[PDB]
């Protein structure tokens, strides 16, 4: 019905049927063609709506709103965390002299008497007091999150999840409402992937005990040799 | 300070005008406007959660006092074969059993199964009576029955009743927080609460929780 | 009765004012236990009922599957690893996972292929369970019938109701017992049948309280 170059995905700014796979009735669902009866409250109006409420926890619209905000905030924090749990180890295996690049050991760097050099450079942050660090952090993050929940110096009458003034959308990527609608989906999908992968970081720490990039490397060395089933008998009750 | 209505104190203070939900009217004690998770949107679930909060609060107050008291009495002279609270239960397996204040003549419990059996019998009776009433009440409030539970009569005035409700739920939230702390810092430290305070007071800057931070690292 | 207002309830005689208004005696196993109010919304209540019943059926199968190999183990079969919480580690043995000890029966050697086939078939069947398929286009999400009743036990509504109650109650029993399997495997480190044998050997001394001081931190 179309020509070759429209099939091949040319001609940007033809997007109103491309939101159909992420919003609306006939969108992609959590079990795909094997998920018939989506919850009636998951109408397809919000980003990331795949019809997954098996436990019915979001049946109330207001708790559904609160859960959406929880999801997006967790997603953003988990994206930052997934990037930050791999950046030091990548940089250390590329050769930056980070003293403890593994993430679940990265907090114990501040107890070495050379302090917490940021990239392993003593001329950088050079933090020694974990208590002063925590105090600074508590003050700043309390101000920050209280500003988030009601408003602050960066806009008060803005949305609770996507404020998008000149402080939180300073590149203007989301001025087109369709670009905004699909970027919301990209945000929530990358964020759900990051939350799943951060759960994976947690479990791979508690189970394996090495770094996540070290786990990737020892899996790529001999995958069938070394897997999560290698550590299946680790939590044996003795 | 009001504690009720729209101009009540709230859990983010000045930051709290637009965070409180529409359903958290300042009707119930301790309503600081904290339902970020929206778990109390349904009024019935809200009522059940209020009951859970208050019962956990009362049990946690009793338990906080019961974990603090024996240790204080322990250093203030009294014999306590096992004073620390997270091993106070293992006294049954000692030679002389669980003597109450160290007195071999007070209780002298030797069997934990019989202790537990009596406990289930009377706790079930009492909690069933709590749910649906009994010898100390027929159709009273599920949370503030009164009558048999006000022999002193502190809360016959509604305003005193309200302020004491707030005091109750707040001391109880404090005790629940403190009991959670007891748990986590017993698991982390392995010592009692009073000894943790003594150690923190001996060297506050290097005897805090961060000294036990690298304790749970997997390390292959 | 097991239905209506005059039904059996979770606290027995002390249960008249302990049941919510929304727990009408309509659904099986309604003893009036929603102290946490988690089923106030009828839709969340329906979803939680489905979760309860599916957990119940899976837990019944699992309870039988953890009891059976151990019984058969002392009854005379070898069972390289009979205990249930190490029955999975048979794949890493020399001869793999032989079903009843027979090297000729299955002889599974790779856990990743086993798992792959499992995800394949389980996803297919659970998606058919949610939205139907070759064994049911649009039947009840919980009691489909019509291919899951080759014997036809529940064509009468009253028999259907009483068997529903029996199902959900055997299943709650199995879920409790499976939770027990978990906690007392973690605590004891032995099988369920051996725990029963040890309890029957000396009931007053080798009960759970013998393992009470096991998880104390002790600095
Ligand atoms: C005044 C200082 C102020 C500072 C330092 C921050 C700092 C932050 N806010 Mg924030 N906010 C601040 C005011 C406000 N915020 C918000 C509403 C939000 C939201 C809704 C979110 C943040 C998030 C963040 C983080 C990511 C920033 C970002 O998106 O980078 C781009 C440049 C960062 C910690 C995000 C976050 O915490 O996720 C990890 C996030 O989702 N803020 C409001 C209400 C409009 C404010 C009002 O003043
Ligand atoms: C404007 C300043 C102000 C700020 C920033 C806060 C902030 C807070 N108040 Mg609040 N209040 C404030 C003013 C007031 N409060 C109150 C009355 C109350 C009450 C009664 C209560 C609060 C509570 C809270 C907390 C609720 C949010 C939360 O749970 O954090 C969650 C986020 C975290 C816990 C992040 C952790 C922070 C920290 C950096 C942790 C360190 C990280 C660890 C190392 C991680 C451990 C690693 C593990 C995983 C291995 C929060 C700390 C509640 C509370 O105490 O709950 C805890 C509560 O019950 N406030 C009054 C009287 C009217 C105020 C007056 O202005
Ligand atoms: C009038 C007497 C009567 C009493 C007291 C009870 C009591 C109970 N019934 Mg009920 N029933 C009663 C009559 C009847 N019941 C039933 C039919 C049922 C059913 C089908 C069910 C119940 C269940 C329950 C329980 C629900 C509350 C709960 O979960 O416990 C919470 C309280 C505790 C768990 C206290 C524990 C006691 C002990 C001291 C614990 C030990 C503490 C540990 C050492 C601490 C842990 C250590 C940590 C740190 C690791 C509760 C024990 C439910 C159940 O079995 O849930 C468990 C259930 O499914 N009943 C019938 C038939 C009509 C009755 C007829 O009279
Ligand atoms: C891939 C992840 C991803 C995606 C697609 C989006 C997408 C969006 N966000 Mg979200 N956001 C994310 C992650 C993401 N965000 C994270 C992790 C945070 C917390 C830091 C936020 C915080 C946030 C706020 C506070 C706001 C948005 C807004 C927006 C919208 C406009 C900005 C945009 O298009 O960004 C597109 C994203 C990219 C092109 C990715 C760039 C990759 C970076 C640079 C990598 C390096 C990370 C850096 C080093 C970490 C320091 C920070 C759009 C819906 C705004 C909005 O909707 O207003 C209209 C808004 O107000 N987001
Ligand atoms: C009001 C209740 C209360 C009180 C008085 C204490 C007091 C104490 N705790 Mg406990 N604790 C509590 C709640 C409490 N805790 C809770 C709720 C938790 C669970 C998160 C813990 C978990 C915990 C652990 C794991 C350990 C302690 C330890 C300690 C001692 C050293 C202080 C420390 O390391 O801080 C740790 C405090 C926390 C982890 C959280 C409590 C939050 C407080 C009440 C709010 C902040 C107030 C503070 C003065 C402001 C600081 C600002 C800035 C520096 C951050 C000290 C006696 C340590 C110990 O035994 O040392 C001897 C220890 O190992 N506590
Ligand atoms: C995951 C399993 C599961 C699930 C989803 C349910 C769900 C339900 N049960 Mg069932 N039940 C179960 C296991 C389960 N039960 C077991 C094992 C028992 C035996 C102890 C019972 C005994 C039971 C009775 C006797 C009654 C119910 C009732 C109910 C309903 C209202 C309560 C509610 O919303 O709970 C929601 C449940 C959850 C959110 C699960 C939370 C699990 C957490 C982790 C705590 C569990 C740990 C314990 C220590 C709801 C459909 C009542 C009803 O109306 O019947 C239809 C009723 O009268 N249940
Ligand atoms: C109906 C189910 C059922 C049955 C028949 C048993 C039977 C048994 N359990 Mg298991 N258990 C169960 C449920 C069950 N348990 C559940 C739900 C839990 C989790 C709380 C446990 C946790 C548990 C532990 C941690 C241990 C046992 C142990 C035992 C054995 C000794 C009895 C004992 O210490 O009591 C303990 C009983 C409980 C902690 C709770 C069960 C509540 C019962 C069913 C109600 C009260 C009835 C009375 C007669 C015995 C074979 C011990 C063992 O292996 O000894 C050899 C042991 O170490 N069980
Ligand atoms: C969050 C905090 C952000 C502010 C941090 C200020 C650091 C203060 C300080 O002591 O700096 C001290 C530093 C120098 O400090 C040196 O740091 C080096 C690594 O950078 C090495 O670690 C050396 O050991 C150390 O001596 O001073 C500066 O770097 C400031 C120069 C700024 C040059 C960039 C200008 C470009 C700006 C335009 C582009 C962006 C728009
Ligand atoms: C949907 C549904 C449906 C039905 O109905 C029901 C259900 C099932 C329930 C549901 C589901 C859900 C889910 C799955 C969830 C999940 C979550 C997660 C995973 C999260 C994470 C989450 C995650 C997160 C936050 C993360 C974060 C992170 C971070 C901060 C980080 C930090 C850091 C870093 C950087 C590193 C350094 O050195 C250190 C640290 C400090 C460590
Ligand atoms: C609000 C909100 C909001 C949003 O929305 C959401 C969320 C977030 C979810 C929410 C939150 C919540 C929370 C925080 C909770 C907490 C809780 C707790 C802590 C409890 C405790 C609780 C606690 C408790 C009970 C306690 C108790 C105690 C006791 C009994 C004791 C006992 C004892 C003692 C004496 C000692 C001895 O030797 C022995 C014993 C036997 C041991
Ligand atoms: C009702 C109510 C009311 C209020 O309102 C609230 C509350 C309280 C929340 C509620 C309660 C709830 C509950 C209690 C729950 C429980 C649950 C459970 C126990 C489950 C189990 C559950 C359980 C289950 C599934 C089980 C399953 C099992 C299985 C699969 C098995 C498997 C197996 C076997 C054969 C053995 C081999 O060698 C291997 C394996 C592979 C291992």
């Amino acid at each position: 019905k179309k020509t070759i170059r429209e099939k091949a995905g040319w001609w940007s700014n033809g997007g109103n049927e491309k939101l159909s796979a992420f919003y609306g009735p006939d969108r992609g669902l959590w079990l795909g063609p094997l998920s018939g009866t989506t919850p009636a409250y998951l109408t397809g109006e919000f980003p990331g709506d795949y019809g997954w409420d098996s436990a019915g926890l979001s049946a109330d619209p207001e708790t559904f709103k609160r859960y959406r905000e929880l999801e997006l905030i967790h997603a953003r924090w988990a994206m930052l965390g997934a990037l930050g749990c791999i950046t030091p180890e990548l940089l250390a295996k590329n050769g930056t002299p980070i003293v403890e690049p593994v993430w679940f050991k990265a907090g114990a760097q501040i107890f070495a008497e050379g302090g917490l050099d940021y990239l392993g450079n003593p001329g950088l942050v050079h933090a020694q007091s974990i208590l002063a660090t925590l105090a600074v952090q508590v003050i700043l993050m309390g101000a920050i999150e209280g500003y988030r929940v009601n408003g602050g110096p960066a806009g008060e009458g803005l949305d609770k999840l996507h404020p998008g003034g000149q402080f939180f959308d300073p590149l203007g990527l989301a001025e087109d409402p369709d670009a905004f609608a699909e970027l919301k989906v990209k945000e929530i999908k990358n964020g759900r992937l990051a939350m799943f992968s951060m759960f994976g970081f947690f479990v791979q720490a508690i189970v394996t005990g090495k770094g996540p990039l070290a786990n990737l490397d020892e899996h790529l060395a001999s995958p069938f040799t070394s897997n999560a089933f290698t550590y299946a008998q680790k939590f044996t009750p003795q | 300070i009001e504690w009720y209505g729209p101009d009540r104190p709230k859990f983010l203070g000045p930051f709290s005008e637009g965070d409180t939900p529409a359903y958290l009217t300042g009707e119930f004690p301790g309503d600081y406007g904290w339902d970020t998770a929206g778990l109390s949107a349904d009024p019935e679930t809200f009522k059940r959660y209020r009951e859970l909060e208050l019962i956990h609060a009362r049990w946690a107050m009793l338990g906080a006092l019961g974990c603090i008291t024996p240790e204080l009495l322990a250093k203030n002279g009294i014999p306590f074969g096992e004073a620390v609270w997270f091993k106070a239960g293992a006294q049954i397996f000692a030679e002389g059993g669980l003597n109450y204040l160290g007195n071999e003549n007070l209780i002298h419990a030797q069997s934990i199964i019989a202790t537990l059996a009596f406990q289930v019998v009377v706790m079930g009776l009492a909690e069933a009576y709590r749910a649906n009433g009994g010898p100390l009440g027929e159709g009273l409030d599920p949370l503030h029955p009164g009558g048999a539970f006000d022999p002193l009569g502190l809360a016959d005035d509604p305003d005193t009743f309200a302020e004491l409700k707030v005091k109750e739920i707040k001391n109880g939230r404090l005790a629940m927080f403190s009991m959670f702390g007891f748990f986590v810092q017993a698991i982390v430290t392995g010592k009692g609460p009073i000894q943790n305070l003594d150690d923190h007071l001996a060297n506050p800057t290097a005897v805090n929780a961060f000294a036990y931070a690298t304790k749970f690292t997997p390390s292959a | 009765e097991f239905y209506g207002p005059n039904r059996a309830k979770w606290l027995g005689p002390y249960s008249e004012n302990a049941t919510p208004a929304y727990l009408t005696g309509e659904f099986p196993g309604d003893y009036g236990w929603d102290t946490a109010g988690l089923s106030a919304d009828p839709e969340t209540f329906k979803r939680y009922r489905e979760l309860e019943l599916i957990h119940a059926r899976w837990a019944m199968l699992g309870a039988l599957g953890c009891i059976t190999p151990e019984l058969l183990a002392k009854s005379g079969t070898q069972f390289g690893e009979a205990v249930w919480f190490k029955a999975g580690a048979q794949i890493f043995s020399e001869g793999g996972l032989d079903y009843l000890g027979n090297p000729s029966l299955v002889h599974a050697q790779n856990i990743v292929a086993t798992l792959a086939v499992q995800v394949i078939l389980m996803g297919l069947v659970e998606g058919y369970r949610v939205n139907g398929g070759p064994a049911g286009e649009g039947l009840d999400p919980l009691y489909p019938g019509e291919s899951f009743d080759p014997l036809g036990l529940a064509d009468d509504p009253d028999t259907f109701a009483e068997l529903k109650v029996k199902e959900i109650k055997n299943g709650r029993l199995a879920m409790f017992s499976m939770f027990g399997f978990f906690v007392q495997a973690i605590v004891t480190g032995k099988g369920p049948i051996q725990n029963l044998d040890d309890h029957l050997s000396n009931p007053t001394v080798n009960n759970a309280f013998a393992f009470a001081t096991k998880f104390t931190p002790s600095a």
